[PDB]
């Protein structure tokens, strides 16, 4: 089974 | 009181355009996505045999640091980042018998940004035979630590220094050790 | 010339096996955290001013909140699971030496020294005994040191004055050891 990554939240510009 | 903790590390850091991911276990690597060949590596081989990752998430995640980074950036006035020079250490690891193999580490802590240049001397020549290396672990304070590795052959004959550069350092920083 | 980074952490906090779980999502910038997700508080709060901007945006987007929230399910809880067997199960050995620090006559002091290295995980006690007896009073430990390799060392030491016929005795409990390791030194 697959490790996940936790996804990163892009900032506001 | 908590039992484990689990860490997903990143960064991206201008203007060195230089990135890491890694996964931390009770301060121990798991991984790490190795940036110039897109693939997992395992900080035991065995680990490589219980689990896997997908090193093309770790990618996507480094594009949004790297977003963040430019926008931050902005936000904050170009205000650069403070130099927190290392301390080190230089240590054995298992007790140092005459003519027996082991293992000098170089123990780099407590700094940032996360860029060194790191040389093992022997007798002030610098050695690269068997030379190993981790990435930059994350420190709950939110520096970092590296560690490098000198398989060596204990004698009354040598003496050894490990040599760090770091921006907040004046000078190039030696850990020396001998017998 | 100025360096600017840019660092991110997703911590999974374990108590109790997995009984509870706390999920943070953290970000940083040049050392500074400024806005982050904590699972006890289930939205984004800003750590400092600079963050404002990204807790305001990011807590008015619903799907990412509702997402936030599963990752002590889905990625906390489930990283555990595929990681117990080699990570929270991982048992080393250690191994045991004892020696004097350095090499002396009796009835001069001397530390005595318990070198315990190679073993995982880091928890560990260390004891010093004297013709049986537990020496509370003596005791200097370097602490627990990382190797940076799923392994530990620590040194434990004994100010002692040896005296002939004296025995001396390290003992360790490990989680890796039913029965505590001892090794003697003789005076
Ligand atoms: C690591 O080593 C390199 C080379 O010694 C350093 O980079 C150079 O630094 C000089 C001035 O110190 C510059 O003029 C060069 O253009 C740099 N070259 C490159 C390829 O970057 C670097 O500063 C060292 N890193 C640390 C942390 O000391
Ligand atoms: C730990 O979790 C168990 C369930 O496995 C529960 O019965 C127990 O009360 C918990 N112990 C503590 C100290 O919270």
């Amino acid at each position: 089974g697959g490790i996940g990554s936790d996804n990163k939240v892009t900032r506001r510009g | 009181k908590e039992e484990h903790v689990i860490i997903q590390a990143e960064f991206y850091l201008n203007p060195d355009q230089s990135g890491e991911f890694m996964f931390d276990f009770d301060g121990d690597e798991i991984f790490h996505v190795d940036m110039a060949k897109k693939e997992t590596v395992w900080r035991l081989e065995e680990f490589g045999r219980f689990a896997s990752f997908e090193a093309q998430g770790a990618l996507a995640n480094i594009a949004v640091d790297k977003a963040n980074l430019e926008i931050m950036t902005k936000r904050s006035n170009y205000t650069p980042i403070t130099n927190v020079p290392p301390e080190v250490t230089v240590l054995t690891n298992s007790p140092v018998e005459l003519r027996e193999p082991n293992v000098l580490i170089c123990f780099i802590d407590k700094f940032t940004p996360p860029v060194v240049n790191v040389t093992w001397l022997r007798n002030g020549k610098p050695v690269t035979t068997g030379v190993s290396e981790t990435v930059f672990l994350p420190r709950e304070d939110h520096l970092f630590r590296k560690f490098h590795y000198l398989p060596f052959l204990p004698s009354t004959e040598d003496v050894y220094d490990c040599r760090v550069e770091h921006w907040g350092l004046d000078e190039p920083l030696l850990k020396h050790w001998e017998f | 010339r100025p360096r600017f980074l840019e660092y991110s952490t997703s911590e999974c906090h374990f108590f109790n096996g997995t009984e509870r779980v706390r999920y943070l999502d953290r970000y940083f910038h040049n050392q500074e955290e400024n806005v982050r997700f904590d699972s006890d508080v289930g939205e984004f709060r800003a750590v400092t001013e600079l963050g404002r901007p990204d807790a305001e945006y990011w807590n008015s987007q619903k799907d990412l909140l509702e997402q936030k929230r599963g990752r002590v399910d889905n990625y906390c809880r489930h990283n555990y699971g595929v990681v117990e067997s080699f990570t929270v199960q991982r048992r080393v050995h250690p191994k045991v030496t004892v020696y004097p620090s350095k090499t002396q006559p009796l009835q001069h002091h001397n530390l005595l020294v318990c070198s315990v290295s190679g073993f995982y995980p880091g928890s560990i006690e260390v004891r010093w005994f004297r013709n049986g007896q537990e020496e509370k009073t003596g005791v200097v430990s370097t602490g627990l040191i990382h190797n940076g390799d799923w392994t530990f060392q620590t040194l434990v030491m004994l100010e002692t004055v040896p005296r002939s016929g004296e025995v001396y005795t390290c003992q360790v409990e490990h989680p890796s050891v039913t029965s505590p390791l001892t090794v003697e030194w003789r005076a």
